[PDB]
């Protein structure tokens, strides 16, 4: 699942 | 963390960021931390967990924010202030 980093 | 009650969490970015990935905001399900990078902010602070779901950022409510716009206010915000919430059970849609 795609997710993003911060 | 028997209550599950909201906590306040304030981080202060290094120069990659909070340390950590979000996942969801794909169908209004909401944020949840995905990922927490070894020795990065939110992995020294201790406070933040994987399947903590992002109830807001900064005085802003994520809690139906898209993956977009969650990425955004986090990545836009220093000092920031998360409002952080355990969410085992939703989180388990994601992963078991």
């Amino acid at each position: 699942x795609r997710t993003t980093p911060v | 963390d028997f209550t599950r009650e909201p906590r306040k969490i304030i981080l202060h970015k290094g120069s990659t960021g909070l340390g950590f990935n979000i996942v969801g905001g794909e169908d209004g399900e909401g944020i949840f931390v995905s990922f927490i990078l070894a020795g990065g902010p939110a992995d020294l602070s201790g406070e933040l967990r994987r399947g903590d779901r992002i109830l807001s950022v900064n005085g802003v409510n994520l809690r139906n924010a898209t993956h977009e716009q969650a990425a955004a206010a986090l990545k836009r915000a220093q000092s920031v202030t998360i409002v952080a919430q355990y969410r085992p059970e939703e989180y388990s849609r994601f992963e078991s």
